[PDB]
């Protein structure tokens, strides 16, 4: 049915026909730094191996061209002392670029080109080492799963609170770490039609959450209930039971944005609830309880709900019938 | 020195190769590698936190493995008694394997029981590698080696199969009264002061455990004999048999000590039961005009059934040594005059003079303890009454007065306790410092196995002294305790 | 963990110069004894003799200073603990005592501090010398044969694991020992306290059977303890024996095939023997010190007490000496409660009281009137409203004077163990004529004249020497020796016969015509 | 009594029964980087030592297998020159992985496996060095105590201001550094019961602070007074004296969130005030004073308060009686 | 500091070359299109439209 957002926060969107592309190979740089650990490790190892072999072919080839592999006359002095096979030149390349340099394999002044190759290999080694260090740092300094320790309920409910009809769902953090500047955006998505004619396929409307201030700041320690009061202004003010079902054009996106406590990066979690996951007339079983000087939070039965008798008409019809009862 | 298997220039070929796996040293060391691998790959991933199928089967296999590892360590250390180069390839792999298995279990129950599974691939690889290496050793041990000490072959195959079972477990989990009656009878038989009946009904078990203790410390005392023999035989294949005999002597020694101590503690518990029963009976017959007017208070009455009984229990724990020690000291003198002190053990005269000094410490400590315990009972009743009704002391605002009043008794008791501590420190020091005096005297009095066997035996003889230091304390305490009992059991009895 | 923090609190209750002396004297003494007999083994294969003697003298003087160190530190720890415990628990408010059982708080002053002051120094020196001799012998057997290391590193871990298993069993086992021993002493108390009613009921056999069952249960518990101790000790001793065998045979092989000496051979085997002998003592003494330091931690936790707030927000120079005048009392809105979780048992109460030598309060029980009495001494929370005593509020006076200058007579008579003078005169500043007066006005002097001592006979155990009547009489008497112009009685007539009642009433109202009752 | 937040900002919450776990060993990576300095140092040292010993056993074992330790014939050439003990192989491993490589211990072409071990050890050394560098950097680039230099008053008061009843507490910064984008969230926590039946154990309501804009931005230089005006909308609009006490179900959480001046990380401080720490009818003694061309701020008597006579009824009853007095 | 930069993430955020004005809910509304080209998400996306002209104070 083409869910706009997967329950885990994946956007099932197809971005066809993108005209301009190919900026520079720093994009593939980021592709590198954002990748699986074994394959990133493999890329680093093959980077070093390819460097070593390239400059090793170089040293071997130069020593060969100096006419140094064959003669062993003694009166002559090699470009580099004591290399007598590509194996020797390869060990020399490792000793150089890794800056080990035992000493049995030493550069001698007799070949300016050899000094040139030394300079080039030193520069390449420094730059490639710096690149590897930056990559591995940018990679291991990432949490990248902090967006996976922020959970939501598999379902959402709608119930009564202060006599008003309110949409509700549960959210919780699994790590013991704190989230910084936790912010919530609930956003209804549907195919709306303008009173003037136009149609918007995935039109989005920010449905404001309920809070003491009316802002979006929450403080997520215990798994709490994000809820929206269905006012007349709410797009769901014309929603009813028996209208919500898997074949109903309606979705609700919930977006949690917050800075990770340790690192100054800002993680985001997305979830979606369409017209089949939105339960009606139920309330979440409280999982918070007092324990021996603590608050035990049973994350089992996390999204567990329970049915509660509620009216079976729209918040619009709620307000109409309530005014009909209060007018006398 | 410190060669893996190098002894001579003939062992300067003990590493040549006509086929590496034919070199026992090479397979021997290749056995070492996977152990060090696991060890130094699991250290950091363990310090980070420290800074299930066949679970019990894993435990049992692990225990069997620890067992055979220790046994292999022993075999390897023994197998280096003939060569003079300490070629340690025999036992270094064994100890390494041991440490590795310990680390393995630790790491396991510290990762999956606590943090998360699906990291055990490391343990998996370790079991694979260790199994491989031991199979290699076994195979090349089948034909090539002479396999003279067949225990080697046996432990080898055992470790092979056991690593196999471990690897199996790993892949599998990767797939996913009477005494008081006699006491009263004895009290009646004695009366027609309690110690009389107590012994007369109860002493057979005491002297029985003391007999076990006497036999024990005699057998243990027969260990410097072994030492002297060791050294004067090594002076110029009998030492092995004699060290094994020492091991056997220690085993029998301690298995008799355990029996004596267990019998003694059983006796103490039975006695505590019987005396609590008799006390409660006397309470049941007790008068009230006495508890009201003359002497006793509920406080100290319960205080005795607590502390009195504890003191007697501990004293009858510690008394069989109080009887067995004289045999130990006299056999000490006998055996010194028989070995290497065939004359001129003048140092023992200090031990002779010790006993009266110890008895004087006892009686002076008793003089301290009488006052200590009377002021303790004082302070105890003081605080009892002071806390019984406290609302009065709060309201009438007499906190300071009674606080200072209790402080006076506490200070007197503290003075008595200071004297007590002085005396017990005197006792402790005399006890710990007479043996060094003795060895100094007996050694300098001469002006290679002789003086040293004396050293060892005098340590053995100073061992029981270290316990007697507190035995005499518990003794005085139980003295005063039974005095209190004889005082209490003579009150009125309402017909 | 638990031993770390417990022993640290223990030693922190002593000085730091003491822990320095203790630790360093132990290290020096044991290490030097080891050094001297090592060097004696070197003396096998002369001024050497002179320096041997001087090392022996060093050993003896170090042991002396060790013993004195241990004794004096035990002394100081015990004194400081007891003194602070007393001065702090006595500071607690009434809620502490009314909420925590008196037996529980008494067990600490009774056994726990006793356990400390005459069991901890002994066990301390025991396991100290035990563990350090053990570690020293270990170091030496490691040195005299470098091979033994690869056998010792296993042995420490085996030791560690199995003693941890034993201790994790022993914690629960000792909890069970205590939960079996408490009913004993509780039964002894509930027997001594109600022996009269028992002998009246004649149900002696039933209670004897109850105590027999309790005794059997506690004995079974101690037997389980003993069996576990035997298990672990047998284990550790077979360990020590295997260690001896290893070290001995190793040194043998070494020396007679790669010579080092005979003396060091002896050293090896002898320190092996010493380890075998002292390892179990180290462990058992460690268990005992763990028990005793658990008791220490218990006392330290009890020391975490509630404050008293004896400091009153006022100026002791501003309150005059003869402060209580004729004794006007204006109470208003005096909403009171015992604790924060309780209900306001007495609320929204106002009353202006001029002098007049008497007033009266009555009503059925549960009316919260003894509470109204407590309000004069801030024992109740009085969370709203306040009382005013002729010039000043009550919540600003220091509780000491606040409770010293106002009298009271409680319902249940609570007396002291001592002579009459002490019961009436805690301080020794009262002429005996006033004592005879306060006895005669309460109708006691006529009883005292028949009493041989004469304000001298002993009152026993809170008052178990007279009738509840006579106890209440003594209470009134000691409440009369005060020169307070106001005071309160809380139903101090429940134990009085009507004749003594009327006579006492007339006498007290004639004698106190200026005082406000 | 199970305080929800400790005075220092610790959440006394028990997170029981968390079903999913064990993402990857980057979680323990962060555990490493967030740890005590001596133990982190110890982990690094043992990492290097274990690497050195592993490859040292390797070199020793290979040299042994080449049949090089025994013969010393001369006509043969070792895998690596001049190693004659595991001690030699260990020094060689250090010289290699640390890239010292003196030269007396040199690799020779005779053993391809030796070259393989060299390659492997170089890769491992580079990767482990990069990991150590990233860890130590991510660790020492942290303040991690900037949340401990932000203090609050040990108590809170409630007094009169502009005729209205207002809740107050003090907050101050100890470092001379500035905090960036300082933001405050006061949030009342209690066990509420819905007018429709449900109950919420640790229900939270964002009580808005008072400010000229009504936002949440503060500028913390001198220790100021965070205060909330108790309007009819405030959850504390039904609060009274003699209701607040240690046994009263009520808590107020204060959350300061701000970017550290130097580093772009965002620190957070939490504190809590329950119904016993909230003093009544008191005002904080001003600690700010004019000095010789300065403002002396006496951080002693920081949270020191003083009693001021105030009404003894609810803000609800305040407004009722005030209207009763102003209606004539 | 150089290779840790995207520095072109501001170039993968496109806008429409034109803007329109139409009717919506009977009211006249100014409109334009915006889109992201990378598949990555943007965090805390915020918009500021700001008219600029040469105004004259009353
Ligand atoms: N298909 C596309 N892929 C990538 N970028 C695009 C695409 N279409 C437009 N853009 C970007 O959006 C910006 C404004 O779009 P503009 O309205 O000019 O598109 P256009 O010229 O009408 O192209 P088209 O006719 O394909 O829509 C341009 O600068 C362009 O870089
Ligand atoms: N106890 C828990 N531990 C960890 N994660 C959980 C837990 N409960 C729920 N989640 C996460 O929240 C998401 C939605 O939870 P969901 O409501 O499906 O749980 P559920 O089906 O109610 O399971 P249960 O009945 O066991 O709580 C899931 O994808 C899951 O990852
Ligand atoms: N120590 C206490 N703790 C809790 N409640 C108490 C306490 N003392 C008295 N009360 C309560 O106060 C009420 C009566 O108080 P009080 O005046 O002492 O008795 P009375 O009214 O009979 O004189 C009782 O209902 C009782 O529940
Ligand atoms: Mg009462």
């Amino acid at each position: 049915r083409a869910r706009f957002v997967s329950k885990k926060g994946n956007c099932n969107v197809a971005h066809k026909n993108i005209r301009e592309q190919g900026r520079f190979l720093q994009d593939v740089f980021t592709t590198l730094v954002d990748l699986k650990w074994p394959h990133t490790l493999l890329i680093f190892t093959m980077s070093f191996l390819c460097s070593w072999l390239l400059f090793a072919m170089a040293w071997w080839l130069i020593a060969f061209a100096h006419g140094d592999l064959a003669p062993s006359e003694g009166t002559a002095e090699p470009c580099v002392t004591s290399i007598h096979s590509f194996s020797s030149a390869f060990l020399f390349s490792i000793e150089v670029q890794v800056t080990i340099g035992f000493g049995g394999r030493m550069v001698t002044e007799e070949c300016p080109l050899a000094i040139l190759i030394l300079i080039v290999q030193n520069i390449v080694g420094l730059m490639i080492n710096a690149i590897m260090l930056g990559c591995i740092f940018m990679k291991t300094a990432q949490a990248h799963r902090r967006a996976e320790t922020l959970i939501f309920s598999k379902h959402a409910v709608i119930a009564l609170r202060h006599g008003r009809l309110c949409f509700m769902l549960r959210v919780g953090d699994l790590r013991k770490s704190m989230i910084i500047s936790a912010t919530i955006h609930m956003q209804v998505v549907r195919k709306t039609t303008s009173p003037e004619g136009e149609v918007v396929p995935l039109h989005q409307v920010d449905i404001p959450m309920e809070n003491g201030v009316g802002g979006n700041s929450i403080f997520l320690v215990a798994p709490l209930i994000i809820y929206h009061v269905i006012d007349a202004n709410s797009p769901l003010y014309d929603l009813a039971p028996s209208d919500l079902h898997h074949h109903q054009d309606l979705e609700i996106i919930v977006i949690l944005e917050g800075v990770v406590e340790t690192t100054g990066i800002t993680t985001q979690a997305r979830t979606s609830y369409l017209a089949d996951e939105i339960l009606w007339g139920q309330r979440f079983v409280p999982i918070v309880a007092e324990e021996d000087g603590r608050y035990s939070v049973d994350y089992s039965k996390f999204g567990n709900t329970i049915k509660v008798p509620t009216p079976l008409c729209t918040a619009r019809q709620l307000d109409e019938d309530h005014s009909l009862l209060e007018a006398l | 020195p410190l060669a893996f298997c190098g002894s001579e220039n003939h062992s300067a070929a003990y590493r040549v190769d006509q086929g590496v796996l034919n070199n026992g040293c090479f397979v021997d060391a290749l056995n070492v590698v996977p152990h060090v691998f696991l060890l130094f790959i699991t250290f950091p991933i363990l310090f980070i936190g420290w800074g299930f199928p066949g679970h019990n089967l894993r435990w049992i296999l692990t225990f069997m493995l620890l067992f055979v590892l220790v046994c292999e360590i022993a075999e390897g250390i023994l197998s280096d008694g003939v060569t003079e180069s300490h070629h340690l390839h025999l036992y270094m792999p064994a100890g390494m394997a041991f440490m590795a298995a310990v680390t393995s279990v630790v790491y396991y129950h510290n990762i999956e029981t606590s943090n998360f599974p699906k990291l055990l691939i490391a343990l998996l690889v370790y079991w694979t590698l260790a199994f491989i290496t031991k199979t290699i050793k076994f195979v090349k041990f089948l034909d090539h080696a002479i396999g003279f000490s067949q225990l080697r072959f046996c432990l080898t195959g055992l470790l092979v199969i056991l690593y196999g079972m471990l690897l199996l477990v790993e892949v599998n989990v990767i797939r996913v009264n009477y005494q008081r009656l006699c006491e009263a009878f004895d009290a009646q038989v004695r009366k027609d002061a309690i110690w009389q009946a107590l012994s007369h009904a109860f002493g057979r078990r005491l002297v029985l455990s003391s007999t076990f203790r006497i036999l024990a410390d005699l057998l243990g005392f027969a260990g410097p004999l072994c030492i002297f023999g060791i050294v004067d035989h090594l002076g110029k294949a009998n030492a092995y048999v004699l060290a094994v005999l020492l091991f056997l002597a220690l085993l029998l020694q301690r298995t008799f000590l355990q029996a004596s101590y267990y019998v003694a503690i059983e006796t103490g518990i039975n006695l505590r039961g019987a005396i609590q029963t008799k006390i409660y009976n006397k309470i049941m017959h007790l008068s009230t005009s006495n508890l009201s007017m003359g002497e006793m208070t509920a406080g100290q009455i319960c205080n005795l059934v607590a502390i009195d009984t504890n003191q007697l229990m501990w004293f009858f724990f510690l008394c069989p040594n109080l009887w067995a020690m004289p045999v130990q000291i006299i056999v000490g003198v006998i055996l010194l005059y028989y070995i290497l002190g065939v004359s001129a053990l003048i140092g023992a005269a200090v031990i002779i003079l010790l006993a009266p000094v110890q008895y004087f410490v006892a009686t002076k400590l008793s003089q301290a303890q009488r006052s200590t315990l009377e002021y303790s009972n004082e302070r105890l009743k003081q605080t009892n009454e002071m806390l019984r009704g406290i609302k009065l002391l709060k309201l009438y605002a007499w906190e300071n007065i009674f606080r200072t009043r209790v402080e006076t008794t506490r200070r007197k008791e503290m003075t008595s306790l200071r004297a007590f501590a002085i005396y017990t420190s005197i006792s402790i020091f005399m006890n710990t410092a007479i043996p060094i005096a003795a060895v100094l005297i007996t050694f300098v009095g001469h002006v290679p196995s002789v003086a040293f066997a004396s050293l060892s035996l005098f340590h053995i003889l100073v061992t029981p002294l270290f316990l007697l230091s507190s035995v005499v304390r518990s003794t005085v305490k139980a003295l005063v305790s039974v005095q209190k009992l004889s005082e209490f059991l003579s009150s009125a009895e309402i017909r | 963990e638990i031993p770390w923090r417990a022993c640290a609190k223990y030693l922190s209750s002593a000085g730091i110069l003491l822990l320095s002396l203790l630790v360093f004297s132990q290290l020096l003494k044991h290490m030097v004894l080891v050094a001297i007999d090592y060097w004696l083994a070197k003396w096998t294969d002369t001024v050497y003799a002179m320096v041997f003697t001087v090392l022996c003298s060093l050993g003896i003087v170090l042991c002396l200073v060790t013993s004195v160190t241990v004794e004096w530190t035990g002394l100081k720890v015990a004194k400081r603990l007891h003194r602070s415990l007393l001065n702090r628990i006595i500071l607690a408010p009434m809620r502490f005592f009314e909420t925590t059982p008196l037996g529980s708080i008494l067990n600490r002053f009774s056994s726990d501090c006793n356990t400390i002051d005459q069991h901890i120094p002994s066990t301390l020196e025991c396991l100290s010398r035990s563990t350090l001799l053990c570690v020293s012998a270990l170091a030496v057997i490691s040195y005299v044969t470098p091979v033994f290391l690869v056998a010792l590193l296993p042995l420490a871990i085996v030791c560690y694991f199995i003693q941890k298993y034993f201790r994790v069993a022993s914690r629960d086992l000792q909890q069970l020992d205590d939960t079996t021993q408490l009913p004993l002493l509780s039964h002894f108390a509930e027997t001594v306290e109600g022996l009269t009613t028992i002998r009246a009921f004649r149900y002696e056999a039933r209670f004897q059977q109850k105590l027999l069952e309790y005794t059997d249960s506690n004995n079974i518990a101690s037997l389980f303890l003993t069996a576990a101790n035997r298990w672990l000790e047998v284990r550790m001793e077979y360990i020590g024996a295997c260690v001896v065998l290893i070290a001995a045979v190793t040194s043998i092989s070494n020396s007679l095939h790669r010579e080092l000496s005979a003396g060091l051979v002896g050293l090896g085997l002898t320190y092996a023997l010493m380890v075998s002998n002292y390892l179990n003592w180290m462990v058992r003494n460690l268990a005992d010190m763990e028990l005793q330091l658990g008791a220490v931690k218990r006392i330290h936790g009890l020391l975490k007490t509630e404050a008293e707030s004896y400091e009153g927000l006022l100026a002791p120079s501003l309150i005059p000496k003869n402060w209580p005048d004729q004794g006007k009392i204006q109470i208003q809105n005096l909403s009171v409660r015992y604790d924060s979780s309780l209900k306001p048992v007495l609320k929204h109460v106002n009353a202006l009281i001029a002098p007049g030598q008497k007033i009266g309060i009555c009503g059925r029980t549960g009316s919260g009137k003894s509470s109204f009495s407590l309000a004069f001494f801030r024992m109740v929370d009085t969370f709203e409203g306040h009382i005013i005593i002729d010039g000043i509020d009550i919540a600003k006076l220091p509780l000491h004077t606040l409770r010293s200058r106002l009298s009271i007579i409680l319902q249940d008579p609570v007396l002291f163990s001592g002579t009459i003078r002490f019961n009436l005169d805690p301080e020794r500043k009262c002429s005996d004529s006033t004592l005879w007066e306060a006895l005669e006005i309460a109708q006691l002097k006529l009883v005292v004249k028949a009493l041989p001592g004469g304000l001298d006979a002993i009152i026993t155990e809170g008052g178990e020497n007279f009738s509840q009547g006579q106890r209440q009489l003594f209470c009134l008497a000691r409440a009369f020796v005060r020169k307070t112009s106001i005071f309160i009685m809380d139903e101090a007539t429940a134990s009085i016969d009507m004749a003594t009642e009327n006579i006492l009433q007339k006498v007290v109202m004639t004698a106190f015509a200026d005082r406000t009752v």
